[PDB]
């Protein structure tokens, strides 16, 4: 269940721009970078504590 | 650079309650020098006598002034839409919010906007080397 | 569906040449759509017997 | 219509070409952009009259201008238009008109403002008036206008590094 | 064009509740530098707790400082008349309002007037290329 | 003329409630730069939800700072007398008030006085060419 | 007197006086405040028509 | 020395109510010129009449603006953690507090934080030569 | 990547080496930091053209700066970048171009700002724009920029004295 849920969640990142040499994103562009993705993954993981995970 | 203060990125991902449309993450830029503010701890302490306090449930909020994106209806920045936001400061900190809801919106003049968002919980990512979970 | 496209406005001055544009003609295009009303219902009735 | 280098402000040559030249027929062109009105000041006086110069006075900021930080950037400019005209002397009734006498500037001001507002409405670029001054020197009369532009600034476009297509999560023990 | 902030036109179409007189769309100009303000979303969210909110009816509003037109009675710029108004910004946006009602008028000196208009709904027209209905 | 803002005349005609004495119209001059203010529409609109409004009765009001005339008792400028007033602006407007009453008078220092007048109706006369009765 | 007659008023700024041999210089400084407006203009056209195709 | 006003040290020792984690004393530095403040007497006096004040129970408090330490979660500076604090001024005074609780936390912008602490007792250590226990 | 002397600010040589030299190819290097732009005006005018100087204007404080007291310390650095370019004259149609004529600075400004933005995003250092001024002198045109840095300051890394492990607690009567 965790695997399917996570796979569904990550789907929304498909096709999203990315910048790594210089993390500034220009105004109005649709994109992200490594730090933001890490943060959002952490948020999602924290949400599901207690239903599928024991508190990390 | 733990010795400089400033904002480095702002992202937003709208959702429309009634119709269910989604607009992917979009950058944004601030209208003036004011920075956002946060309040993460969800509990509120009220004072009593002799150092006792009344611990009670409460929301975690954020305040976020942003220059409007010329492609999104103004109404969406106010109470008509559901919001998810992120902020990345220079020193590496990242603040993430989801399922926010705007409250008691104040009038905007079409280009500068202030949003008062509340959510069940706000998550903070520290730079490398934290001393606590 | 998308208000920014279902209604388009056209003026006489868009196409015709210099000064040929006659005074006071504008073209409007609008996409009608009737309000839906219930029309037909399918019923599947499944009897059974008391049990358990 | 015209083609503008920038989307929300005009370089001095653009002004000299599209606001001054088409409005004042007296100037057979001769709307000359220059580096600054503080100039050689000799060759400046030798240009055929009438003529008008357009020159920057100082670049400036009208608020926060912290470059790099994800905040608006409010630049500002101060440029001045200076004209040059002869003097008419009609010598009515066996008497000449004095070498210094009231010279009509209001008509020039009105014409310039009307042209500026017309263009601003047409394309969406507006100016701030600052002051007007007048002085005379023998044959020529110097009329000096000071203006000012407020506009945002943005960085050049850029190319993404890549895109996402799939992700290999592990889910260890 | 796109990157500049300002107002470009203002129109008004008074109607008299009792007699039924009408005055066609008349332009207007502003008394000082303050721009109008808007609030289009027709709902209001209260805080509650744990991220919940109470959603309620509210209105759509507008604030509009304009210089009086020397031919219209001053009273009509206050709660004696029904108002239809529009605004066009430089970037191309247009804000339209209809059957507005002026509320709790404040005293005026005869040349500068501020109106607080509320209406059932306000419609926004974005420039070309919008990303949502 | 049509494009200059300022006051041009002020007249007042005191009546004494208890004795019936009368003092014919007397000019007056302002103490500082502040111009008078007005409100002529008699009704008042409170804001309900969904664009409805509750309409009720109220009073026309006027606010008038004037330098005392050295021959009239100070009390007559405060709640002890009935007032009639007029104003003529440069552009041609004329504001006429009658049987006004003074309310909640603030203390005065003997030379500059501010009056808050309320009356059943205030009639405005426009320059030539009005678009409405 | 003139201001009452036509409706134009001035602002007083200062007065200064000085003498020079035979002649005495009296210098008044005044000031005007006024609005400005643009020149009149002519409309492009008038309106009388309607098509309202009303497609499907 | 004896005749200079300023702060010299600030230590803090966070404890987590829910998990029991502890972080040893950590220095801190002020964001601006404002010094902390204090109130050490536990009781409170109301007025009444003829000098017959009414004595009742209250709390020792403390106000402490400090620049955040980049390695600690922001929440711990708000209602989520128990606090212990100390201050050493130049002249030699030392203010010690323990088992503090943070109350009604105002929003912070991530670098400068203000804490309103309350505790059952605060102990002041004077320089040498005190005249009372 | 590079290696920085400090973690939150750049010394003038660092700017002259990493912001000016890599952007303007016209300058075959020649981005020389100097003590003060008013110093030795003669030799300062004899360097091969084009070239750009970097020099401190003055250093002051953007707020409280009381040293020692346990509060933040704010500092400011005013420095000016001054360029030098020749004039281009092309004699079209049997007519020379005048010794004074409009010279394009907007492109220089845009290039410089874009480079500063790129670097700031890359490493986390930002600058404040102050003003821009331009003037000409015979063959050469002096384009002068002014900037400002804001940063905190800290003291060196001291070393402890000892560590704690003991207890006597005599506990007299």
């Amino acid at each position: 269940a965790t695997g399917v849920a996570l796979a569904t969640f990550l789907q929304q990142f498909n096709g999203l721009a990315v910048f790594t040499k210089n993390t500034n994103i220009k105004t109005g562009i649709i994109g992200t970078n490594l730090r933001l993705m890490l943060g959002k993954i952490r948020k999602w993981a924290s949400d599901n504590v207690g239903v599928l995970f024991s508190e990390f | 650079c733990n010795k400089q203060n400033g904002v480095k990125n702002i992202l937003i991902t709208f959702t429309h309650c009634d119709t269910g449309e989604v607009i992917g993450p979009i950058s944004h830029e601030q209208p003036d020098d004011t920075l956002p503010t946060y309040k993460t701890c969800a509990w509120t302490n009220t004072a009593l006598t002799n150092g006792a306090v009344m611990r009670s449930a409460s929301n975690a909020t954020m305040t976020l002034p942003v220059v409007r994106d010329p492609r999104v209806p103004l109404a969406w920045y106010q109470g008509c839409a559901q919001i998810d936001a992120q902020v990345e400061k220079f020193d590496g900190t990242v603040m993430t919010l989801t399922e926010g809801a705007v409250t008691e919106p104040e009038e905007s003049d079409g280009r500068a906007v202030t949003m008062t968002i509340i959510a069940a919980e706000i998550d903070e990512l520290l730079p490398p080397g934290s001393l606590a979970a | 569906d998308n208000i920014n496209e279902d209604i388009q406005l056209v003026s006489d001055f868009d196409v015709q040449p210099k000064c040929v544009g006659q005074p006071g003609v504008f073209h409007l295009n609008m996409r009608y759509r009737p309000p839906v009303r219930g029309a037909r219902i399918n019923v599947n009735l499944v009897p059974a017997l008391f049990d358990n | 219509k015209l083609k503008l280098t920038y989307s929300n402000r005009l370089t001095l040559p653009e002004i000299a070409k599209h606001i001054v030249s088409p409005t004042f027929h007296e100037l057979e062109g001769r709307a000359i952009p220059v580096t600054g009105v503080e100039d050689d000041k000799e060759g400046q006086s030798a240009i055929t009259k009438p003529f008008a110069l357009v020159g920057l006075r100082i670049g400036d900021t009208s608020g926060p201008a912290e470059i790099g930080e994800n905040s608006r950037i409010n630049l500002r400019d101060d440029f001045i238009i200076e004209f040059n005209f002869n003097k008419d002397r009609y010598k009515k009734g066996g008497a000449e008109t004095s070498l210094f006498s009231y010279y009509d500037y209001e008509s020039i001001r009105d014409r310039l403002f009307n042209a500026m507002v017309a263009f601003a409405g047409e394309y969406g670029i507006t100016f701030e008036f600052v002051s007007l001054d007048i002085s005379t020197e023998g044959d020529t009369v110097y009329i000096e206008f000071r203006f000012r532009q407020n506009f945002d600034w943005c960085e050049a476009d850029r190319e993404s590094d890549t895109v996402i297509k799939a992700g290999s999560f592990s889910l260890n023990l």
